């Protein structure tokens, strides 16, 4: 129990939904960190998404520094949410990067607590990108706004290829790489990515069957 | 202990065979959900500070399906091949050919 009284009226109106409680409270604007931890270490956004308030989101996002917009992502295409998902790649500082394309793991250094959940470790496993996610859940909304955002999965290379990049990823733990590959075929080999990625999508299906 | 208990009840066999069968599924449902490959040999082999303690320890308790899981499995190839590594997929042929060369 580190949290003080207005962390505790803060993020009770944030997980209720109250729009004027939260309103008052930001801009009142006064000793107030936007980053928290409650229970588990929930944030504004977690507490905010994780049940469907897209008021509240709206607000949330009006100030400059949020630390895990990435969680919320993934939960909001992990549920069925649409409007929500387009409020967060409505954010300017998620948007003008390669921040969709990149793995969270191999998203940079990675040392930024970006697609950080809790403290242990990141949500799903850490090669899964957005568009994979939103292929293994078959939204078929979501896959058309990412896909005009313009992510596209990438194919995974052959089992003996012996490119640099294969290799050093297999020197050092061959499980992950492995599981890795199968996270790219089980997101490749789905209606929702079949129909709305490429022309001519029959033909598609009887090749990768192969 | 209970499938030990199993074999000297014989009227209530039934039940202490239905509470093995949870023992048993724990550890399964355990094994699923490690990603890394350090959470695996975590599992497969206890604290340390090969040996490959809870397999061989799951051999004498015939625990079936936490052995013929895929992540048990791989760990147990990369040990059956430790130097060979190019031999892990080739046709039969060149099997039969290693086995002909060897026994002459």
């Amino acid at each position: 129990t580190s949290l003080t009284a207005e962390e505790e009226r803060f993020l009770d109106a944030a997980e209720y939904g109250n729009i004027p409680v939260v309103r008052k409270m930001l801009e009142e604007s006064k000793t107030l960190n936007v980053n928290c931890v409650d229970y588990m270490g929930q944030n504004a956004l977690q507490l905010a998404v994780g049940n469907e308030h897209l008021e509240v989101t709206e607000l949330l996002l009006k100030k400059e520094n949020l630390a895990r917009i990435g969680d919320a992502l993934l939960l909001a295409i992990s549920k069925g949410y649409v409007r929500i998902v387009e409020a967060i790649l409505n954010h300017p500082g998620f948007a003008a990067s390669k921040r969709l394309t990149l793995s969270p793991c191999e998203q940079e250094l990675q040392d930024d607590d970006f697609y950080a959940y809790d403290e242990d470790g990141t949500r799903f496993s850490p090669d899964i990108t957005p568009i994979i996610l939103a292929a293994h859940c078959q939204k078929y909304e979501v896959v058309h706004m990412l896909l005009m955002k313009g992510a596209r999965i990438e194919r995974p290379h052959d089992y003996f290829c012996k490119c640099g990049d294969c290799m050093e990823k297999q020197r050092h733990d061959s499980f992950s790489h492995s599981r890795s590959r199968i996270n790219a075929y089980k997101g490749l080999a789905s209606p929702a990515y079949l129909s709305l990625s490429s022309e001519d999508p029959v033909l598609t299906a009887l090749e990768l069957s192969n | 202990e209970l499938a030990k208990l199993a074999n000297i009840e014989k009227e209530f066999k039934n039940d202490y065979r239905k509470l093995s069968m949870q023992c048993k599924d724990f550890v399964v449902g355990v094994l699923d959900l490690c990603r890394d490959s350090e959470e695996v040999e975590a599992i497969l082999n206890g604290d340390l500070e090969a040996s490959l303690s809870r397999v061989k320890l799951a051999i004498k308790y015939e625990v079936k399906k936490f052995v013929a899981h895929p992540n048990c499995q791989q760990q147990l190839l990369t040990i059956w091949y430790e130097n060979l590594s190019g031999l892990r997929e080739q046709t039969i042929a060149i099997k039969c050919l290693v086995v002909l060369v060897v026994a002459l």
